[PDB]
């Protein structure tokens, strides 16, 4: 009953959780031209603002990913911000879909860093300035962290979008209790609302930006 | 095309296949991109008229839920 | 990095306000004598 | 079923057979994940 | 029932590592603070590092919330 | 918590791979930027 | 262990001698020196400059501008651009061209030339806390 | 009896995790003394960060009290 | 009665909150000491900062003692 | 007898909020150190700091000793 | 039946070791803005630094994170 | 005898606010570090300060192991 | 049976000392941030005092994840 | 019996005290590292005041070990 807004959705028997995984990209339209509409403009400049950003701390062959990590912070913050809407079921919530964005851009980064490259992947467990009498220590956390680092990231997304929204839910359903009552106190159960959705807007893109950059940050760490 | 026809029979006239529905959503498309955004100095409701019918949406499918918290029985 | 840095000035045009104002409430019986002793004469081609 | 060649393959052709090679090596590793958490329930 | 009741008591205790959290968004926020009057010309550079510190300690509050729902709901 | 009935996931995993790398990507493949002149 | 070295333009108060300590106003924000302090090197904004001799007694110049250098060798070197003794400095021509100052701001409204008034606005202000 | 009991132990056990928000705003407020006493220009500038940074740790001292609240009535 | 019982642990509990606004002052008047060695002529400026980021922190934490004293004495 | 029991335990948390005086009194008397370390002509004022900014630590962590002894002894 | 009740209060104490990774996180990413501000020009190997005080502090909040579900789970 | 299991718990959490004296002494002895690194000839008075804060935290720490000896024997 | 329950609320809450462990890593590998972004030149013998400080920091962390396999495992 | 559980809980309670002697250390070799780079001319000094803070803070955490180990093998 409390958990409602996470249950997969479905009208008239029909699962409609592909036609809501399906449209964020419908939001991005594209054209061949040179000089476009103000949609386009301002969006073709943010995914140049943006894969500057994530892009330029990477060799030659990290950038091959340029087209991976730019399609993957522009696909999470859609879904976040198309979360927001009223009544809206959000698939980021979803710990299914984020360990599927999850798991394969990680294992994917770590086996370019154990099929290649892998005598250098070998000196990260051991840092640099390291004295050795208690290396055998410091070997369960340079692996056991790696063991983790995919959980880490579906999880971090997954528990801050679904903590994000069942806040908003409650402190919703305050000011719907304090409505009857002393209402000088609704509107500052409200204004407090307002603040909140203002929160989640930024953590919306937040939690998109991080995600993308903890996938850059392990790529950068094998390439 | 509709808004000037008047028949029954249009429901079946047109081309319910596959590739049929299809067109008509790739042709609903583009009569709608072209009307609100793809024009230059175009605003911000090409987008705010979609998320109203994104929500409509998300309602719709949500009701089965939200009709056990009504406040009243009638 | 202070505020007349990011207005344009150098140190040296903050030196010579700070100077100035410390002259400027000097007493009269020292401020004839010390604004000639360090007073510009020198020009720009 | 053409273009789904050319408007569908064909610009994803560099990416998919030598960028994200090792994806799918990873891609391989979450489908087992999931069977198997889905096996247990 | 005394395991529906330890449910609350593990549930009510899971919750305080959001503590920590809390705690390292202040020195973030703080640090940004101090950083930002010495050198207030990488205004854009220290926000963007007041981001990833806030997003990745906040993270760790979230992870005492998870299990704070995993036992209260889920068993 | 609804996000462990696992008898969902298949209708969750494959709608995302459909989208985070084969529509999103193809769309981002449309934008360009072309070198500026002399 | 000290070797204070402190010099107007044209006036030198202290060369190479062994004071104890001074309290120097640097831009960011003032410090007090005793020998053997970390290496150093500042430039000064309006202030004093208090400076204990060995005995104890202070001393106390109204520096303006400038440049302390605390060096490895515990060897310092203050200069200032205009350094007066506070029993040369007036209360009321402060308080006055502060006011000419602040009052010639709010009719300013270029980032530069505002930026020169500000200056002498702390110089000012500076001032009339040192006198009293 | 033990059932609405044990929401006591674990309500009031649930609401420790604002004293990380009670240490993030010291830290917040006490870098705005430090960052301001070092630019005293940018007052307006700082104190914005500040009212940023002191938001910011009710939005994880609410964490809390939510599942202070869920456990104590929506059990 | 197990009911009363567990009212003593949750006041018991609840006000550990108070170890964050004990740690939240001494970061306030810990760095206006410190932003007060700096720049001494701010000395009045300074000390309405500690004032209110003082407060701050101590609000958060009365608010454990007023909780403390709600599953103690009210319900 | 349970309460007995269960004021025993309500006493020995409280007493925890001890724990936030004991970290905030070192950050005074630390930042004492490094305050005066560097303008060691205002030792009789930045003092007068370390002993307001103490009082109000301390005050924050007697309050959970209070507590401890109201909930132990007197009801 | 309290051999299950038990697993539900000790991973619940377990988990809030987490709260000792929010507040080192914050440290580093409050250090890697101060530092930053002061040296701008060593971007690359302050931010390499952070990423493993980042990845080394995180790394003992999921140890408490894995023996809160090695009680819950395994034994 | 749930009395005299009760203070067992009671008395090994009261000595839990311990770690708070043990974390505001690292502060007091990392900030004699700091402020003698600067001005190395204040070693004399800078060890009379390293030592009131040491013996005014560690006084706190020392006041949650006297309830801790309260509850244990002295009940 | 009472021992295989209690057991698991020790081993469960003697794994909190790692919170201790947890900001001592983040303030090493903070402060290491702090200390290169000043004094460069020193690169090789500071990363050897972060290395001592993160592996004394962590060790008191291990001594309390020995204790919690201690009363689980050993007896 | 119900003592034998209860001595695990009030033993395991107690080594939290740990936590303090893990922020501590890493307190000191915090700044261990910040004040040898800032005067590197004070290497065995200043590390002579790092081995002081080191043992004088794990003196405070040995203090809850002991307590421990004193409810769980003494009494
Ligand atoms: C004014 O205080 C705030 N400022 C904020 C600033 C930013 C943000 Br984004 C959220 C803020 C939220 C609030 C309160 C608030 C007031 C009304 C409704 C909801 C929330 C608060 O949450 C305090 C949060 N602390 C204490 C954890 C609260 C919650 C519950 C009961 C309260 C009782 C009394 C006082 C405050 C009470």
């Amino acid at each position: 009953n409390l958990f409602a807004s996470f249950i997969a959705p479905t009208i008239l028997g029909l699962p409609a959780a592909v036609l809501i995984i399906l449209f964020p990209p419908l939001l991005i339209p594209t054209s061949k031209y040179l000089i476009n509409n103000r949609l386009i403009t301002t969006q073709q400049w943010l995914i140049k603002l943006t894969s500057k950003q994530m892009m330029t701390m990477h060799n030659t062959k990290g950038r091959t990913w340029s087209l991976m990590l730019v399609s993957l912070i522009i696909f999470i913050a859609t879904t976040n911000l198309l979360g927001l809407l009223p009544h809206s079921f959000t698939p980021t919530t979803q710990l299914s879909m984020n360990l599927a964005m999850a798991i394969p851009l990680w294992a994917g980064t770590v086996i370019m860093g154990f099929r290649s490259k892998i005598k250098n992947a070998l000196a990260h467990f051991l840092p640099q300035g390291t004295p050795t009498p208690l290396i055998p220590m410091l070997v369960i956390i340079e692996t056991i962290s790696l063991l983790i680092q995919p959980m880490a990231l579906a999880v971090r997304l997954t528990a801050n979008i679904t903590a994000g929204h069942l806040l908003m839910h409650l402190i919703g359903s305050a000011t719907l209790a304090m409505s009857t009552i002393n209402l000088p106190s609704t509107l500052i159960i409200f204004t407090i609302l307002i603040l909140l959705t203002i929160l989640e807007i930024a953590v919306a893109l937040i939690q998109a930006y991080v995600f993308t950059l903890l996938v850059s940050l392990y790529l950068h760490d094998n390439t | 095309e509709v808004k000037l026809g008047e028949l029954p029979s249009w429901i079946l006239m047109r081309d319910f296949s596959p590739s049929g529905i299809f067109g008509a959503f790739q042709r609903g498309y583009y009569r709608y991109y072209n009307k609100y955004i793809n024009v230059k100095k175009g605003s911000i409701s090409g987008i705010t008229m979609v998320l109203a019918c994104y929500v409509l949406f998300s309602y719709s499918f949500s009701y089965k839920h939200l009709k056990h918290e009504r406040l009243r029985k009638y | 990095v202070a505020y007349w840095r990011q207005a344009g000035l150098s140190y040296i045009r903050y030196s010579q306000i700070c100077a100035k104002a410390v002259r400027d409430a000097l007493k009269t019986e020292f401020k004839a004598n010390a604004e000639k002793t360090s007073g510009s004469n020198v020009k720009i081609v | 079923l053409q273009s789904i060649i050319k408007n569908i393959w064909i610009p994803m052709k560099p990416y998919y057979t030598k960028v994200y090679q090792e994806i799918w090596i990873g891609m391989g590793l979450m489908g087992f994940i999931v069977y198997k958490i889905r096996a247990a329930d | 029932d005394i395991d529906t009741a330890a449910k609350f008591i593990g549930a009510g205790a899971a919750t305080v590592g959001v503590a920590g959290s809390g705690a390292g968004i202040g020195t973030v926020f703080g640090s940004l603070i101090i950083g930002y009057a010495r050198n207030p010309s990488l205004k854009q550079q220290l926000f963007s590092y007041a981001i990833l510190g806030f997003a990745l300690s906040e993270a760790m509050g979230l992870f005492c919330l998870m299990v704070a729902f995993l036992i209260l709901f889920a068993m | 918590m609804p996000q462990l009935n696992t008898t969902v996931w298949p209708t969750m995993i494959t709608p995302m791979l459909l989208t985070l790398f084969l529509i999103t990507q193809l769309k981002m493949l449309n934008t360009n930027y072309h070198l500026p002149p002399s | 262990q000290m070797s204070f070295t402190f010099a107007s333009p044209t006036q030198v108060f202290f060369n190479g001698a062994n004071v104890r300590q001074v309290d120097v106003p640097t831009l960011t924000g003032a410090f007090g020196i005793l020998a053997a302090h970390v290496p150093t090197l500042q430039v000064l904004r309006p202030g004093l400059v208090v400076v204990h001799a060995e005995d104890g007694t202070t001393s106390k110049y109204f520096v303006s501008s400038g440049s302390i250098a605390v060096n490895a060798d515990s060897s310092v070197q203050l200069l200032a651009e205009e350094a007066v003794t506070l029993d040369m400095l007036d209360l009321g021509a402060a308080k006055a061209n502060l006011e000419k100052a602040q009052a010639e701001l709010v009719g300013t409204a270029d980032e530069a030339t505002r930026a020169e008034i500000q200056i002498r606005i702390e110089a000012n202000e500076a001032l009339v806390k040192a006198l009293e």
